[PDB]
């Protein structure tokens, strides 16, 4: 009882995003709270931001 | 008090320079270094790729034959390349290129005035013998970083994150002088990383006249 | 591309003469850290003042 079916496949490109949950390979999971901008985040003696 | 001047530019790579500042007291060093590296990593006006079209892609998922790699990753190497233009805020870049070897950014058709400052950036390798890309890369001035899926047509048109941003990595750090007679004088030397579109001593400048702007709003020019 | 969102004065709550807050609501993102780092340095660690230094 079906005529024909279609099947429409759409790619998203998901970035990253505040809630996203991101968590590293020892158990450590947090969703990331805010995107800093560059900026402001903590830099060491030879300017590279972490 | 005294006036900061550009005593040294010291260009000591292609990409990035170590410009100098001489005169400074107690605070200015570390005040003017950090506010100028928060201005230059902030917002510096590039002029990064932002729309490519590509002769027969449909989308930004397909791929054509005899292409190393896939239309995304072509795109996101097209975001990678340093290109900087004098006259048009925007311009628009063909690249034609036939048969095997790698697509670098050298054999762009530019215009007069745009000009890449880094030919050697590899786009894409062409592998068969009877294979062809042509790319139309649209190139526009910005400042800061405004993704794609956050802008305002075609279906054959590709969209590619907007990254308007020459600097990298600024590092700033504050000496002391060599002065002819004086102490407490300290020399801010910042240590600022560019893909090398902007001129240091042109981006130091920049900065300064928008923290100038900025602060206009309790000072009068 | 030069062009940036100059800040206006809002409303200057005007606490007693040896007390004030100061605020712009326009500006642009990441420049109010920045213009008030800088003043609160520029203000807090050079100001031209008269304060008693030696006491006999």
């Amino acid at each position: 009882g079906v005529l024909k079916i279609v099947k429409v496949y759409l790619a998203v490109k998901r970035r990253i995003q505040p809630g996203d949950k991101m968590a590293g390979r020892h158990g450590n999971k947090g969703v990331i709270s805010k995107i800093n901008p560059i900026e402001d985040m903590p830099y060491d003696e030879n300017g590279t931001p972490v | 008090f005294l006036k900061p001047r550009l005593v040294d530019i010291e260009q000591v790579s292609s990409t990035h320079a170590k410009v100098t500042l001489e005169p400074l007291e107690r605070g200015f060093g570390h005040t003017l270094g950090n506010a100028l590296r928060r201005i230059l990593l902030s917002s510096m006006p590039g002029c990064a790729v932002t729309e490519v079209e590509i002769d027969g892609v449909l989308h930004e998922y397909s791929t054509k034959e005899g292409v190393q790699e896939d239309i995304l990753e072509i795109l996101l190497n097209l975001k990678g390349l340093a290109v900087r233009v004098q006259g048009k805020d925007e311009v628009i870049l063909t690249l034609n290129k036939s048969g095997i070897g790698p697509v670098t950014a050298a054999d762009i058709t530019h215009d007069g005035d745009v000009e890449i400052v880094k030919p050697q950036h590899v786009i894409c390798h062409l592998t068969d013998e009877n294979a062809s890309i042509s790319m139309r890369i649209k190139v526009q001035r910005g400042r800061g970083y405004v993704p794609a899926s956050t802008r305002i047509r075609p279906i054959g048109r590709l969209l590619v994150d907007a990254c308007y941003s020459p600097v990298e990595r600024i590092a700033y750090n504050v000496e002391a002088a060599r002065v002819e007679q004086r102490t407490d004088l300290d020399k801010l030397v910042i240590e600022m990383e560019t893909n090398g579109t902007i001129d240091p001593e042109e981006a130091i400048r920049r900065a300064a006249t928008i923290l100038a702007e900025q602060l206009e709003a309790f000072v009068d020019l | 591309v030069t062009e940036f969102l100059k800040p206006r004065l809002v409303d200057i709550e005007q606490v007693s003469s040896t007390h004030a807050k100061v605020t712009l609501e326009p500006l642009e993102r990441g420049f109010g850290h920045t213009l008030g780092n800088a003043l609160r340095r520029i203000l807090l660690s050079s100001m031209p003042g008269c304060a008693v230094t030696e006491v006999e």
